[PDB]
């Protein structure tokens, strides 16, 4: 489960910080 | 219909003594039988020699009698032909030939009682389907 | 010394072993020893089938036929006992080996004659008083021809002898008096005549070789029709061993 | 697995599926950017 | 035009083990007969009578009485080609 | 040495999980390079050192 | 038989050579624009 | 140059039929397979497909009608071996063993593979986009599956699909007995592909015919309202979408013609691709789901489902296919 | 965004075609996934491996590859120590992290284009010199990798050899076959039955030898492509673009995938049956052997036993005369395996050797392979479709054969897709037909 969320976590953090999505 | 104590009661030796297996015990023999035996013995037939099946009736006319726990354990330790004349561990998995049949290495004395128990119990549940082949599928 | 990988796919699997021209010797028969044949090979080269003439009452002839089942014809690895009889003659009594092949030839017109070329249960004997096997030694005898098919064979409608239907089930209400020949199946068993004629002898190794001619009946479709008379000619190679 | 690594044998059951998730993440990402 | 195999079911062949025509697998139905004695009984066929089965060479005194306790389950009919040809006495094509 | 094998191994998984999340979040982040850049460099260095330590000590457990 | 085998081998070679040499004789240039 | 004139005609766009370099293989191979098929369908003698010297008649002149006739596959004795005419001692032996089958299927597979390439080729010469040949790959793959791929995995061209109506059904039935292809999700996707394609074909045709714009009277065909090469569209996509979006709900409809036509291509092609792949992977005996005796009661009695009824039928095909060919109790060939 | 490049989100990787830095990134990132799966899958297989069971009763496809290379196994294929499997997985897994780190860096952090960063790594697709040069480097890498197999076989423990005398074992390969008449004779055999094309390679000498040869062929061609530019006939016969080269490799990867399918289905040399389970032909031949041994023991004369059809029940001839196993297995008579070749004489199966020389280990092997035939259901029920549940088994051979035919077929579709598009992009109508210059409207009418 922890390995599963590591994926979407990157997309969440990169959307909270206004990243280069 | 349940897997009752009555169903799980099979002959022990050839002198009428019996043994009552638990549901857990029966489930062990079924798993061990699929691990070691089912490749040749699925459903109680014998793929590599259909003339000799695992039916209780056939095991009774075998020499030595194999229709109780003792002889099936003995058979899994030192198997013989249907008349008990030749020892056949060289071509049939057994504890004696566990060097050339590896799936028999890790089998305890308890594991042989379960497998034998499953061979005697299953025809009681499934009747003619045990050993009948694809007519009864 | 050829290997399987040298031979596979060439046809030589169907040839009998030959002896070179330098082998017109004589192999002696000691009446005080018991001999056998440890390998008997028969390679057919010509299948002749007797035509069925109209009503000329005349010479039925053996026409030539085209083989259609490829290089599958030869008998080999045949063994048996070779008896020294009282009057000096020898007798080969066939025992085991690849002693049969189903052959199918095609006549002019298209008709396919199936047959079971065989020497099953051959008993072949020589002329009296043969002190040695020479290049004029003849072996003659009879053999049994079993049915082309065995008991379990099922015709295309599902009929057979030890298995199958026993009627024309696609015609539930036809009168089956006319189809009794096709509904009841029979297992045939005829007799063959063969002559093995030695032409080369290696008196040192004990190998013999020559030509044979056998006469036997073809297939009868488990009794549905009349067999043809077949004649088979070829070469053989045997080996005597004490 | 050698017993000194037996502690991870639950983690091993999951590892081969990790490449598939990489396929799925590209959709999470394109979903997050509105395609 | 008769079916030889069907007609043979009309004789004792249909009730007992015919020592000249029955497949060797039927000797599994009785104790101590398969596969050692069964091989000998099929290899030494035919027999003019059921009692002639005890005169096979090389039988131990044990094996002789094993056949005697089973003479009652034996019979003898005429040799039939469609049941002994094709090697069918060792494998008639019927498994399970 | 076994204690060291267990903690170097336990550090490699943790560092790997951090690097797996951190490295892409930092690469796609804005100015967050003045930080991350040097921290990724030796995060890469210590990761390599940790792999080697675990591999060496593995033959002493 | 062997005469047929040689006859078909020649036929097959002929057409196969038409194919390779035809598709090497400047195919991309054969288009409308 | 003379070779350039030849190449200019091979590749011409002014030919009634396009030839092209793919066509330089296609035309002779198809002509060979077609001529030999016609002759063998009418005239071939019986063929010993199961290699047990029990020949199977398949031609008209030997007692077959259009429904029962086939070019019979080559012998099981041959297996996967190559068997042209010259490998046979005589035409008679070649016919007996199934020669015309190999001749036909190998020439045909070569010819149809080049048909596909011909489709790319003329499309390139015409200024077209190139993917029509990708769609035709779905039936071509299917043909490859049943004539070539399935024989490879099983080990004999004798298990190839007969070239005949009844022979085809004999193929489907024996296949289901051996592989349980109804319970295989790749054939199910094929069903979903051809049923769905039939449905969508029906749908698109009714929806466009429904939206045709009035251009004719009643005493003539609506078709004469379209003239070959008009620039105006002949139906009203907006009305058709207005209709069909109300039939279900608007977002379940297509308002983009290109998006709708792409869907028309993709649904049957993909599904047929998978069903080609299902034949091609059952060739290696990766079979459909097996649920036999899957449901059991507390005592251990089998509680049949419909899968166990499918098995009883599979069994009955099994013990009757090739009724004389088996000498041993497992069906491994 | 799609307005910038033309391609939509579902075709988004086509935006990478002329961005060499990001394209390098995805490629290096993808290679990490492969290496990741290889290591991860291995450890999974090892965590589930049981030494007392054969490998093929356990759903293993990687450990069999490692054991064929000679690591981990002893005589007859028995697993003696599992640590070499462990290493192969860990190292691949650890390496994938490296490949991942660089791949992601080049993808979202590095420079998008390389052409302004360095003149050596940068490339223009239409530049025929730079492309052949990159091709040359990679050809050199391929040659080295093929020689690493040689080196493992000749200098570093050898290879597992199912044909080794006394029963298969690890064996060092001292005399690779270099005779071009053998090595390239394989490349010229027929694909059809009894021949086999390259799939018929049945000895490690021929395997090791062929790799020495392509190992050398590759490095030479690599040097040749680094030093030359494409000739004029090649220039006008090809399409020079990124998609075009991608299509050329899809066709190749497709051809290779089909070939891989046939290899693991028919070949039991570089796919030892000890590890992969018997082949299809093998298990059927093993069935016929098992019943021959059983019936003969009962007293049957297996040479003269006639079967229902009239053919021999145990033994018949092939179309070229060879004594073969009878029954429906007649189709499988091209099978060759170490458990059966002792009974093979020059004319085929030797009736005398059948009668007197069958050894217990052969009867055991035939029975084992008969009851492990590569036949099973999608949910891994073992047997024909009509089999009742009991045996959990599908042969690795089935699993490997079926998957790679799927991958091969779809990559052939991939080739047709990108090939035609490459051709249309280069000619300038991959987006549709210009209304004001429709080609057909200027050709004459067919009639
Ligand atoms: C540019 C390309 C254009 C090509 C144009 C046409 C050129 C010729 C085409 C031939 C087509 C394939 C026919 C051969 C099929 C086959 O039986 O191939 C099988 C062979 C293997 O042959 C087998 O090889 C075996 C080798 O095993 C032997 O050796 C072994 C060694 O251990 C063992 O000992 C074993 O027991 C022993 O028998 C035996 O020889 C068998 O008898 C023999 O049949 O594999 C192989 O040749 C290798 C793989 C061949 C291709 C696989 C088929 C691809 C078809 C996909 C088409 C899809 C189209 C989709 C369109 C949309
Ligand atoms: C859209 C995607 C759909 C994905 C599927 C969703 C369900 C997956 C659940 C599943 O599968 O669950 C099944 C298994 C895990 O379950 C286990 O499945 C095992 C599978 O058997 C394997 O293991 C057995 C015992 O160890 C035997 O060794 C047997 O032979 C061997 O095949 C056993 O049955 C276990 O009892 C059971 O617990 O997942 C696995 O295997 C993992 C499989 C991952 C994909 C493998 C790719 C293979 C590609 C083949 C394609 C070729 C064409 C196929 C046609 C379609
Ligand atoms: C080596 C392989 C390879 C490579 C490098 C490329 C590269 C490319 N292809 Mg090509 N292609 C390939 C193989 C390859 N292709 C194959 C094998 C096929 C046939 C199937 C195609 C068919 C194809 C088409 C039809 C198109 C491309 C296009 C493209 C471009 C855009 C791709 C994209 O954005 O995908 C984005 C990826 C996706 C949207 C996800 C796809 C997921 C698939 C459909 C399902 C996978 C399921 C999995 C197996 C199991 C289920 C998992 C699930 C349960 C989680 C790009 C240049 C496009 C093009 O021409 O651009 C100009 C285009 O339209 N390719
Ligand atoms: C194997 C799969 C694969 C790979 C390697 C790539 C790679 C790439 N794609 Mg493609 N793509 C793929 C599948 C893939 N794609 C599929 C399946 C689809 C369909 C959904 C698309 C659709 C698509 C589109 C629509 C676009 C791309 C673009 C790109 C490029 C830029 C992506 C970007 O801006 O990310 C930004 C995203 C992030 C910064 C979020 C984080 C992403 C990273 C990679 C997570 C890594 C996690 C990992 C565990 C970390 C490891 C750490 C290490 C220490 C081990 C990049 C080279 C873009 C392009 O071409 O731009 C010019 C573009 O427009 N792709
Ligand atoms: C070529 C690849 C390949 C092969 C031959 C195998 C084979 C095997 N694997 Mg493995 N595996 C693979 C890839 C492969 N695997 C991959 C990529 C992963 C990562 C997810 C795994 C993860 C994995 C695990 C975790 C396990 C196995 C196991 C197994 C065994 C059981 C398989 C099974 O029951 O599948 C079930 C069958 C399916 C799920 C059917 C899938 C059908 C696919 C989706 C069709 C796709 C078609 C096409 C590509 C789609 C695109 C179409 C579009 C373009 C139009 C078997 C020995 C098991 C085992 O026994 O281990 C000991 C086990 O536990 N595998
Ligand atoms: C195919 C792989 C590949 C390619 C073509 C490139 C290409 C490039 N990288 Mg990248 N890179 C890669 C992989 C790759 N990288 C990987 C795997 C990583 C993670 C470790 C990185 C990490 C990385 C960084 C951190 C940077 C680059 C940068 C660069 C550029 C400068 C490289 C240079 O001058 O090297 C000169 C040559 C050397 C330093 C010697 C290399 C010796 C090698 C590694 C020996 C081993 C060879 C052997 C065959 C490898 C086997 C691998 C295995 C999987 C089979 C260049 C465009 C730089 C850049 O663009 O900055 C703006 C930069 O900063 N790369
Ligand atoms: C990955 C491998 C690879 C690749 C992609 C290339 C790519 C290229 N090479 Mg190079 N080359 C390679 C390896 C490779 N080469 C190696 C290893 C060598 C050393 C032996 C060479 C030796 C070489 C030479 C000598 C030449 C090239 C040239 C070329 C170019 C034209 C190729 C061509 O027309 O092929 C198309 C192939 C043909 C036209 C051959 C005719 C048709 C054959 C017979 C088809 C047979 C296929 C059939 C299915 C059978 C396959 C199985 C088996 C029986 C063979 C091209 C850029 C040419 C160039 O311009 O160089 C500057 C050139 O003259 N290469
Ligand atoms: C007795 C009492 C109580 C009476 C009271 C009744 C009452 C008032 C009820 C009100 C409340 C209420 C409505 C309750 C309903 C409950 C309910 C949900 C019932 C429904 C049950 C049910 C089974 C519904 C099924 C719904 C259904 C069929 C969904 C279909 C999904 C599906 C397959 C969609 C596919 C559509 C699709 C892919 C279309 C594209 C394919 C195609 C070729 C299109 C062709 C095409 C498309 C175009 O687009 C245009 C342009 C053109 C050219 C064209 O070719
Ligand atoms: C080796 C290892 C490691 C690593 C790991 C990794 C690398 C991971 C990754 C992971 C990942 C990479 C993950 C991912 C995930 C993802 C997901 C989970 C997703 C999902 C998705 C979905 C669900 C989707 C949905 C949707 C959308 C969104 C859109 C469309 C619609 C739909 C609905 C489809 C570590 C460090 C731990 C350590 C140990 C070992
Ligand atoms: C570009 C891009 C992409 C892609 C990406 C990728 C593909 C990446 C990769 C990545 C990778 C490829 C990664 C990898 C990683 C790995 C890791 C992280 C590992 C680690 C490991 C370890 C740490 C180990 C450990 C151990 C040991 C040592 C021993 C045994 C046990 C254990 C396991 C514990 C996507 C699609 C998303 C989209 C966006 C863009
Ligand atoms: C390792 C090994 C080996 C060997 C191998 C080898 C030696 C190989 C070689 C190979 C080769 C040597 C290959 C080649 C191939 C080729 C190809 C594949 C081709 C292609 C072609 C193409 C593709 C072309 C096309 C075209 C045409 C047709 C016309 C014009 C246009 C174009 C150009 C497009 C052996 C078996 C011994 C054993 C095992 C191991
Ligand atoms: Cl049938
Ligand atoms: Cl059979």
């Amino acid at each position: 489960a922890m390995i599963g969320i590591a994926g979407p976590m990157i997309i969440f953090l990169l959307a909270v910080r206004r990243g280069n999505l | 219909a349940e897997l009752t104590p009555e169903v799980l009661t099979v002959p022990l030796n050839s002198e009428g003594k019996t043994i009552t297996l638990t549901e857990k015990q029966y489930l062990e023999g079924k798993r061990l039988f699929q691990y070691a035996c089912a490749s040749c013995h699925v459903g109680g037939i014998t793929k590599t020699n259909p003339s000799l099946d695992l039916r209780t009736e056939t095991l009774a006319l075998a020499t030595p009698p194999r229709d109780n726990i003792e002889g099936l354990v003995d058979y899994m330790k030192n198997p013989t032909t249907y008349d008990g004349e030749q020892e056949i561990a060289e071509v049939h998995p057994s504890l004696r030939s566990a060097d050339i049949f590896p799936k028999m290495r890790n089998l305890t004395e308890k594991d042989l009682v379960a497998i034998a128990g499953h061979i005697l119990v299953e025809p009681k549940i499934l009747g003619d389907k045990w050993g009948g082949g694809k007519v009864y599928y | 010394t050829l290997t399987y990988d040298d031979i596979v796919g060439t046809g030589l699997a169907n040839k009998c072993p030959t002896l070179d021209d330098t082998a017109r010797g004589a192999y002696p028969i000691d009446s005080s020893q018991t001999y056998r044949i440890a390998r008997l090979c028969l390679q057919p080269t010509t299948f002749l089938v007797k035509e069925e003439p109209k009503n000329k009452r005349q010479e039925a002839e053996f026409v030539p036929t085209k083989l259609v089942t490829r290089e599958t014809t030869s008998l080999d690895q045949i063994q048996g006992e070779l008896k020294v009889n009282s009057d000096g003659s020898l007798t080969f009594v066939e025992e085991d080996g690849i002693d049969f092949q189903p052959v199918t030839v095609q006549m002019a017109g298209g008709e396919r004659i199936p047959l079971l070329f065989t020497v099953k249960n051959l008993v072949a004997s020589t002329q009296p008083n043969v002190t040695s096997i020479t290049t004029s030694t003849d072996f003659k005898g009879e053999f049994n021809v079993p049915s082309y098919r065995t008991a379990n064979f099922l015709d295309p409608k599902g009929r057979g002898l030890a298995s199958g239907y026993d009627s024309a089930i696609a015609l539930p209400q036809a009168k089956e008096e006319e189809l009794a020949r096709a509904n009841v199946k029979r297992f045939s068993l005829t007799k063959g005549q063969i002559s093995l004629n030695v032409a080369k002898v290696d008196g040192r190794t004990g190998e013999i070789a020559g030509t044979f001619e056998s006469e036997q009946l073809s297939d009868d479709d488990m009794g549905a029709h009349e067999p043809h008379e077949v004649k088979i000619q070829g070469v053989f190679y045997a080996s005597i061993e004490p | 697995l050698p017993e000194a690594y037996a502690i991870f044998d639950p983690l091993v059951d999951v590892l081969p599926v990790i490449p598939v998730l990489f396929l799925a993440l590209a959709f999470v990402w394109q979903a997050a950017v509105g395609f | 035009l008769v079916n030889v195999v069907d007609e043979k079911l009309g004789t004792a062949y249909g009730e007992k083990i015919d020592l000249n025509n029955t497949n060797i697998a039927a000797f599994i139905q009785y104790r101590g007969l398969y596969p050692t004695l069964a091989k000998l009984i099929v290899k030494n066929a035919p027999y003019e009578s059921v009692e002639d089965v005890l005169n096979i060479p090389g039988l131990t005194e044990r094996q002789k009485q094993i056949l005697r306790e089973n003479l009652e389950h034996f019979t003898v009919t005429e040799v039939e080609t469609a049941l002994v040809e094709g090697g069918d006495r060792y494998n008639n094509g019927l498994y399970k | 040495m076994t204690i060291l094998f267990q903690l170097a191994l336990a550090a490699l998984v943790i560092l790997s999980f951090v690097m797996v999340i951190g490295v892409p979040v930092a690469y796609a982040s804005p100015q967050d390079w003045d930080r991350s850049k040097q921290l990724i460099f030796l995060g890469s260095g210590l990761w390599i050192a940790l792999v080697l330590v675990v591999g060496v000590l593995n033959f002493f457990v | 038989m062997e005469t047929l085998k040689i006859t078909v081998y020649i036929v097959v070679t002929f057409f196969v050579l038409l194919f390779v040499f035809g598709f090497l004789s400047g195919d991309p240039a054969r288009n409308p624009k | 140059n003379l070779w350039e004139r030849f190449c200019n005609w091979v590749t011409s766009t002014d030919n009634r039929l396009y030839v092209g370099w793919f066509g330089v293989i296609m035309i002779p191979t198809l002509l060979a397979a077609t001529i030999c098929f016609v002759i063998a369908f009418i005239a071939a003698p019986p063929v010993d497909i199961d290699g047990i010297r029990e020949p199977v008649s398949g031609s008209l002149l030997y007692g077959n009608n259009i429904i029962t006739g086939a070019v019979v596959p080559s012998s099981n004795a041959i297996g996967l071996h190559f068997y042209p005419i010259w490998e046979a001692a005589s035409l008679d032996e070649w016919l007996y063993n199934g020669g015309p089958y190999q001749l036909i299927i190998f020439h045909f597979l070569l010819g149809a593979s080049c048909y596909m390439g011909r489709q790319w080729e003329l499309s390139y010469r015409l200024g077209m986009r190139p993917w029509i040949c990708v769609a035709y790959s779905a039936p071509l793959a299917s043909a490859f599956a049943v004539f070539l791929i399935y024989p490879i995995g099983q080990g004999s061209f004798s298990d190839g699909m007969p070239l005949g109506i009844s022979g085809t059904f004999n193929f489907m039935i024996v296949f289901q007995a051996e592989h349980n292809i109804l319970m295989h999700p790749f054939h199910q996707l094929g069903v979903a592909g051809v049923f769905g394609g039939a449905l969508f074909c029906a749908m698109h045709g009714s929806l466009v015919t429904s939206s045709l714009i009035r251009e004719t009277t009643e005493t003539e065909s609506a078709n004469y309202g379209y003239k070959f090469g008009q620039e105006e569209e002949t139906y009203n996509i907006v009305a058709a979408h207005g209709y069909f979006g109300r039939l279900i709900f608007q977002y379940a409809s297509f308002n983009n013609s290109r998006s709708l036509h792409f869907f028309l291509a993709a649904w049957p092609v993909v599904g047929v691709w998978f069903t080609a792949l299902g034949i091609s992977t059952m060739a290696f005996n990766l079979n459909g789901f097996n649920f036999n005796h899957s449901v059991i009661d507390a005592k251990g009695n089998v509680i049949n489902t419909w899968a166990d009824i499918i098995n009883r039928a599979n069994l009955g095909m099994e013990v009757m296919h090739e009724r004389n060919a088996h000498n041993f109790p497992l069906d491994l060939a | 965004d799609q307005e910038s490049s033309g391609f939509a989100w579902w075709a988004g990787n086509a935006r990478l075609i002329n961005l060499s830095g990001k394209l390098l990134g995805a490629h290096v990132a993808h290679a990490g996934l492969i290496v990741f799966w290889a290591g991860a899958m291995t450890l999974f297989e090892l965590a589930h491996f049981i030494p007392e069971k054969p490998m093929y009763e356990q759903g293993l496809i990687l450990i069999p590859h490692i054991a064929t290379l000679g690591w981990g196994v002893g005589p007859g294929g028995e697993v003696v120590d599992t640590f070499p499997f462990f290493v192969v997985g860990v190292v691949h897994l650890i390496s994938s992290a490296v490949l991942g780190f660089g791949g992601v860096y080049h993808a979202i952090r590095g420079p998008e284009t390389l052409e302004e960063y360095s003149s050596f790594f940068g490339y223009d697709w239409k530049d025929k010199n730079k492309m052949t040069t990159i091709l040359g480097f990679h050809l050199i890498v391929l040659g080295i990798g093929a020689l690493l197999l040689v080196a493992k076989a000749m200098f570093f423990g050898g290879l597992y050899d199912t044909w080794a005398p006394g029963g298969g074992d690890v064996r060092v390969i001292t005399n690779p076959t270099l005779d071009p008449r053998v090595i390239f004779g394989y490349l010229l055999k027929s694909p059809f039955g009894g021949e086999g094309w390259i799939v018929s390679v049945n000895n490690l000498e021929d395997v090791v030898g062929g790799h020495i040869w392509i190992g050398l062929i590759c490095i030479a061609g690599g040097i040749w492509h680094i030093l030359t530019t494409p000739f004029g006939w090649a220039r006008r016969a090809f399409i020079w673009s990124g998609e075009a080269y991608l299509s050329y490799s899809l066709g190749a990867l497709s051809m290779m995938g089909f070939i891989a399918t046939c290899f693991v289905w028919f070949n039991n040399t570089v796919y030892p049956s000890e590890f992969y389970g018997p082949t299809g032909p093998e298990a059927s031949q093993a069935q016929a052997m098992t019943f021959l041994i059983r019936d003969q023991k009962l007293g049957a004369n297996v040479g003269s036993a006639q079967g229902p059809t009239g053919l021999g029940k145990y033994l018949m001839r092939s179309p070229t005369g060879e004594i073969i196993f009878g029954g429906e297995t007649m189709r499988f008579w091209d099978f060759r395996g170490p458990w059966l070749e002792p009974l093979r004489g020059p004319n085929g199966l030797d009736l005398n050797k059948i009668k007197n020389d069958i050894q217990p280990w052969q009867e055991r092997r035939a029975a084992e392979y008969m009851t492990h035939a590569p036949l099973g259901s999608l949910n891994s029920v073992g047997g024909v479709a009509t089999e009742i549940n009991s045996v959990n088994f599908v042969s690795p051979r089935s699993w490997l054969a079926t998957s790679h035919f799927v991958l091969a077929f779809f990559f052939l579709v991939g080739h047709l897709w990108h090939a035609g598009r490459a051709r249309a992009a280069a000619a300038g109508f991959e987006k549709g037909i210009d209304r004001e210059s429709e080609p057909v409207l200027s050709m004459p009418s067919l009639d």
